[PDB]
C-alpha cells in the first residue's frame, strides 16, 4: 500500500522530470553545429614510448607542470616519469600490488594509488631522505576502489565498487562526506576545474553530479544502456563526457540536464576504457579496447583522427593541461605520447 | 653405372636445393612478415630465423660450388677457389650448426625439470648460456680451419677429400652428440614427470592439453635424428672405403641438414604450422 | 645534456636495474587465485597450505606461491576478473558435503556448478587450468549412507556408495570444462584430517609450469 | 525498504526544482567556448617544432 504508493509517486517524478526535459529540447547540438567549419584529420604521432612496466598499466595521472606523470600498473610498481627526456624520476614499490588507479597532486607533492585492497595510500615524494614513503593508508571503503582525485594537498576524493563515493581528510585519516545514490559499482571520476562538483559514472548506467561541500547529489544523467567506465568534464565545466561499454560516448549537459550528443559508430562494437577532451573542448579522445583510441570531433559527432598503435587494450590516457601532449596507457606495458 | 649414379645424385641435389631453399626462405619470410606487421617475436624466432638465414647462405654456397664446377671446371681446378670455398664453408657451417645446437639448449634449458643446483643456475639464464656457448665454442672453429689449412697445405705439398670430408664430419659430430644428449635428458625429464603425474595425480579430468601435442614434434624429430644418424655413417663408409665419385656425393650430404632440418622445424612451431595452414588456405 | 641530465640518466638507468631484477624475481613466483562458495570452506585449506582481498605466502620445495583469495570482494566481479588474466592456475574449493543442503532457488552444488562453468569458460581464463579441491569427504561419507544423492542429481540411477557417488560429482564439475582443448582440470579429494594437499598443488602446478614452458618453446 | 523509497522520493523531488535552459543555449555556449579558444589548442591546430615540447 505505502511501497505501492511510494513507486506511483516515484514513477510520477520521473514522468515529470522527463516532461521537463522534454520542453526544453527545442533544438540539438547536431542541427546548430552543422555550419561549422569541420576539422579535417588529426594525424597524431607518436614522440615519446615510455618503457619499463612489465604488467600491464591500469592508470595514468599528468602533472600540473605538463611534464611529470605517473603510471600504475599490475607489478606493484608507480614509476614517475619525465615525458620529455624519457626517464624515471621514482620507482615506488606498492604493499598491493592489484592497483587499478593512480593521481597526482596538483602541488607535485604526493601521489595516490588503490585498488582491490580497498585502500587510498598516499605516497610522499619530497621527504628529508632520498624515498617515497607511504603518508596514510585511508581504509574505510568496503569494495575495490576505481579512481581518485586530488582536490588539494589534504583532501582527496575516492570512488569506489561499494556503491559509494566518498571525500577524505589526509591528516585525520577519516572520510568527512560519504556519497551514496548510486545502485552499481561506481567506476569513474571527474572533478570540475573550479573543484567545488564532481561527476562520477557507475555501473547502473547512470552518472550524478555530486556536490562537495553539501554532500547531496544534483542531478541524475540516465542515457546509456551499459556500464560507464570513463567520465571527463569539459574544459567550461558545465557539461561533461561519459564512456560506456555499449560502444557510444555520450555528452551532458549540466544546465540542460540532459544528452546533446552520441558520438558512437557503426564498426565499433567495444567499449570505451577512458576519455579525455582537448583544451578547446573541440576534440574528444576516447579510449576504446579494440586496441586504439579514436579523436571526435565533440561539436559534429564525426571521427578526426585514429590514434594507433597499442598492441593491447588501451586502458587510460589523458591531455596535459596546456593540451601539448596527449598520452596513452594500454595492457602492452607502454606508455606512447602523442603531439 | 657411375653416369646414371651421378645423375640421380644430380636429381638428388637438385630437389633438396629446392627444398631447402623454401624451406628456410619459408621461414624467415614468415618472420619478415609478423615483425614488418606490428607483432611480437619471441626469442624462439630470432633464433629459428637465424637458423633460416644462415641456411639459406649455407644451400647457396653448395649449389653455386655446383654450378661453378659444372660450368667451369677450369675455374673449378684452382686452388684459389677450393680454399676459399673450403672456409666458407666451414665458418658458415659451424656457425649454423651450433645455432641449431643452442637453439636444443633453449629447448633444454626452457622445459626439463631437474633438481640439480647447476642445472638450475644454468635454466634460469638460458639467453646467457647460449651466447657462452656461441662465443666459446669458436675455439672449435678456430682448430677446425688450422687443421683444414694444414691438408690442404700437405695435400698442395704433396684436394685430400678423404681426410678434409673427415675432419668435417668428425667437427659436425660433436654438436650433434650434444644436442642428441640434451633431446634424451628432455625426454627423460618428461617421461620422469609423467611417471609422477599418473600415481600421485589422476592424469586430468581433461586429458586434452598436455605432450600429447608434442608427441608429434617429437615422432618427427626422432624419425629425422634415426635417418640422418643412417646417413652419417653410410656417407663415413663410403668416403673412407673407395669411392671417386666424392664430390658430387659430399655436396648432395652436405644439403642434406639445412634442408631437411628446416621442414622438420616446420612440422613443431606453432606459428610456423599456422602459416604453412594459412598458405595452403589462401592458395585454395 | 648537461651534468645533471646525465646523472639523472644513471639514475634512471638504476631504477630500471632494479626493476628488471624484480621482475626476474616475479616471472619465478607462482601465482593462485583462490575461489569458492561461503559454506565450500577455504579457511581450511589455507590453514593447511601456512575485507579487501588476502594474499598468503608460502614456499614448498624452492617455489614460492603466491595465494590470492577473493571471496571477501562482495561487488561485480566482471569488473576485476581481468586483473587475474595471467595466473598460474585457479583453485577452485567445493565441498561435495552439501549436496543435501540449500543455501533456495538453488542447491549449494548447483551453485558452485554454475560457480565453476562462469570462472571456467570466462573470456580471460581459456589458457589457465583449474585445480579442483573436494572437500569435506568424511561428511559426505557419512551422509551419502541416510540422504542420496538423487536429492541435488535427479538424473544419477547409480550405486549409492561414497566411491560412485565421488566419482558422479567429480564427472558432473569436470563435464562444465567447454573449452576443453586448451585447458586441464585437476581434481584432489581432501578432508580436514590430512596434510598432503600442498603436495597435490606442487604436482600440479609443475605440469601447468611445464606446458607453459612448452608453449613459450613454441612446441604447442 | 520505506527508508530507502523514502530517500528516492526525496532525492526525485530535490532534482526536479533546477532552473533549466535550452539546449540552443547550451550548443551556443559550448560552440563559443570552442571557437574562444581555438588559437590555444595545440592537438586541434599544430605548433611548429621550435616551440613543441615533444620533438
Ligand atoms: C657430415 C657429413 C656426412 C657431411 C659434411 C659435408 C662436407 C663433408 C662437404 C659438404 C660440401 C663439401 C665441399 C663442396 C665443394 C668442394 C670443392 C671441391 O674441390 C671438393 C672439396 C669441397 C671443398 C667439398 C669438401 C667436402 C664438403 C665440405
Ligand atoms: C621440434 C622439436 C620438438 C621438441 C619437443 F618435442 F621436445 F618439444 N624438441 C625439439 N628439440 C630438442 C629438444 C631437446 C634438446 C634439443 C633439441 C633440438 N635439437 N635440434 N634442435 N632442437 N624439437
Amino acid at each position: 500500500s505505502e511501497l505501492d504508493q511510494l513507486r506511483q509517486e516515484a514513477e510520477q517524478l520521473k514522468n515529470q522530470i522527463r516532461d521537463a526535459r522534454k520542453a526544453c529540447a527545442d533544438a540539438t547540438l547536431s542541427q546548430i553545429t552543422n555550419n561549422i567549419d569541420p576539422v579535417g584529420r588529426i594525424q597524431m604521432r607518436t614522440r615519446r614510448t615510455l618503457r619499463g612496466h612489465l604488467a600491464k598499466i591500469y592508470a595514468m595521472h599528468w602533472g600540473t607542470d605538463s611534464r611529470l606523470l605517473v603510471s600504475a600498473s599490475q607489478d606493484g610498481k608507480l614509476i614517475i616519469w619525465d615525458s620529455y627526456t624519457t626517464n624515471k624520476v621514482h620507482a615506488i614499490p606498492l604493499r598491493s600490488s592489484w592497483v587499478m588507479t593512480c593521481a597526482y597532486a596538483p602541488s607535485g607533492n604526493y601521489v595516490a594509488c588503490g585498488g582491490l585492497d580497498n585502500i587510498c595510500s598516499i605516497y610522499n615524494l619530497k621527504t628529508r631522505e632520498g624515498n617515497v614513503r607511504v603518508s596514510r593508508e585511508l581504509a574505510g571503503h568496503t569494495g575495490y576502489l576505481s579512481c581518485c582525485r586530488f582536490l588539494d594537498d589534504n583532501q582527496i576524493v575516492t570512488s569506489s565498487g561499494d556503491t559509494t563515493c566518498a571525500l577524505w581528510d589526509i591528516e585525520t585519516g577519516q572520510q568527512t562526506t560519504t556519497f551514496t545514490g548510486h545502485t552499481g559499482d561506481v567506476m569513474s571520476l571527474s572533478l570540475a576545474p573550479d573543484t567545488r562538483l564532481f561527476v562520477s559514472g557507475a555501473c547502473d548506467a547512470s552518472a550524478k553530479l555530486w556536490d562537495v561541500r553539501e554532500g547531496m547529489c544534483r542531478q541524475t544523467f540516465t542515457g546509456h544502456e551499459s556500464d560507464i567506465n570513463a567520465i571527463c568534464f569539459f574544459p567550461n565545466g558545465n557539461a561533461f563526457a561519459t564512456g560506456s561499454d555499449d560502444a557510444t560516448c555520450r555528452l551532458f549537459d549540466l544546465r540542460a540536464d540532459q544528452e546533446l550528443m552520441t558520438y558512437s559508430h557503426d564498426n565499433i562494437i567495444c567499449g570505451i576504457t577512458s576519455v579525455s577532451f582537448s583544451k578547446s573542448g573541440r576534440l574528444l579522445l576516447a579510449g576504446y579496447d579494440d586496441f586504439n583510441c579514436n579523436v571526435w570531433d565533440a561539436l559534429k559527432a564525426d571521427r578526426a583522427g585514429v590514434l594507433a598503435g597499442h598492441d593491447n587494450r588501451v586502458s587510460c590516457l589523458g591531455v596535459t593541461d596546456d593540451g601539448m601532449a596527449v598520452a596513452t596507457g594500454s595492457w602492452d606495458s607502454f606508455l606512447k605520447i602523442w603531439n | 653405372m657411375g653416369g646414371v649414379i651421378k645423375s640421380i645424385f644430380t636429381f638428388v641435389l637438385i630437389v633438396e636445393f629446392i627444398i631447402g631453399n623454401l624451406g628456410n626462405s619459408f621461414i624467415a619470410l614468415v618472420n619478415c612478415i609478423d615483425w614488418v606487421k606490428g607483432r611480437k617475436i619471441s626469442s624462439v624466432d630470432r633464433i629459428l630465423t637465424a637458423l633460416a638465414i644462415s641456411r639459406i647462405s649455407l644451400v647457396w654456397l653448395i649449389f653455386g660450388s655446383w654450378c661453378v664446377s659444372v660450368f667451369f671446371p677450369a675455374l673449378f681446378a684452382t686452388e684459389k677457389m677450393f680454399r676459399m670455398l673450403t672456409n666458407i664453408w666451414t665458418v658458415i657451417n659451424h656457425f649454423s650448426v651450433w645455432l641449431a645446437t643452442g637453439l636444443g639448449t633453449f629447448y633444454f634449458l626452457k622445459i626439463a625439470n631437474f633438481s640439480n643446483s647447476i642445472f638450475l643456475y644454468l635454466k634460469w639464464r638460458v639467453k646467457k648460456v647460449v651466447l657462452v656457448l656461441l662465443l666459446v665454442t669458436s675455439v672449435f672453429l678456430f682448430l677446425n680451419i688450422a687443421l683444414i689449412n694444414i691438408h690442404i697445405n700437405a695435400s698442395i705439398n704433396g684436394r685430400f677429400s678423404s681426410l678434409i670430408v673427415l675432419t668435417s664430419t668428425v667437427f659436425i659430430f660433436i654438436p650433434f652428440t650434444l644436442s642428441l644428449a640434451m633431446f634424451l635428458l628432455l625426454i627423460f625429464s618428461m617421461w620422469k614427470h609423467r611417471k609422477k603425474m599418473q600415481h600421485t595425480v589422476k592424469i586430468s579430468g581433461d586429458a586434452s592439453t598436455k605432450a600429447h601435442r608434442g608427441v608429434k614434434s617429437v615422432i618427427t624429430f626422432f624419425l629425422l635424428y634415426a635417418i640422418f644418424s643412417l646417413s652419417f655413417f653410410i656417407s663415413v663408409w663410403t668416403s673412407e672405403r673407395l669411392e671417386e665419385n666424392l664430390i658430387i656425393l659430399s655436396q648432395v650430404m652436405g644439403m642434406a641438414y639445412p634442408s631437411c632440418h628446416s621442414c622438420v622445424l616446420i612440422l613443431g612451431n606453432k606459428k610456423l604450422r599456422q602459416a604453412s595452414l594459412s598458405v595452403l588456405l589462401w592458395l585454395r | 645534456l648537461s651534468a645533471e641530465d646525465k646523472a639523472a640518466v644513471e639514475r634512471s638507468k638504476m631504477i630500471d636495474r632494479n626493476l628488471r631484477e624484480d621482475g626476474e624475481k616475479a616471472a619465478r613466483e607462482v601465482k593462485l587465485l583462490l575461489l569458492g562458495a561461503g559454506e565450500s570452506g577455504k579457511n581450511t585449506i589455507v590453514k593447511q597450505m601456512k575485507t579487501g582481498i588476502v594474499e598468503t605466502h608460502f614456499t614448498f620445495k624452492d617455489l614460492h606461491f603466491k595465494m590470492f583469495d577473493v571471496g571477501a570482494q562482495r561487488s561485480e566481479r566482471k569488473k576485476w576478473i581481468h586483473c587475474f588474466e595471467g595466473v598460474t592456475a585457479i583453485i577452485f574449493c567445493v565441498a561435495l558435503s552439501d549436496y543435501d543442503l540449500v543455501l533456495e532457488e538453488m542447491n549449494r552444488m548447483h551453485e558452485s556448478m554454475k560457480l565453476f562453468d562462469s570462472i571456467c569458460n570466462n573470456k580471460w581464463f581459456t589458457d589457465t587450468s583449474i585445480i579442483l579441491f573436494l572437500n569435506k569427504k568424511d561428511l559426505f561419507e557419512e551422509k551419502i549412507k541416510k540422504s542420496p544423492l538423487t536429492i541435488c542429481y535427479p538424473e544419477y540411477a547409480g550405486s549409492n556408495t561414497y566411491e560412485e557417488a565421488a566419482a558422479y560429482i567429480q564427472c558432473q564439475f569436470e563435464d562444465l570444462n567447454k573449452r576443453k582443448d586448451t585447458k586441464e582440470i585437476y581434481t584432489h579429494f581432501t578432508c580436514s584430517t590430512d596434510t598432503k594437499n600442498v603436495q597435490f598443488v606442487f604436482d600440479a602446478v609443475t605440469d601447468v609450469i611445464i606446458k607453459n614452458n612448452l608453449k613459450d618453446c613454441g612446441l604447442f | 525498504s520505506i527508508a530507502q523509497a523514502r530517500k528516492l522520493v526525496e532525492q526525485l523531488k530535490m532534482e526536479a526544482n533546477i532552473d533549466r535552459i535550452k539546449v540552443s543555449k547550451a550548443a551556443a555556449d559550448l560552440m563559443a567556448y570552442c571557437e574562444a579558444h581555438a588559437k590555444e589548442d595545440p592537438l586541434l591546430t599544430p605548433v611548429p617544432a621550435s616551440e613543441n615540447p615533444f620533438r
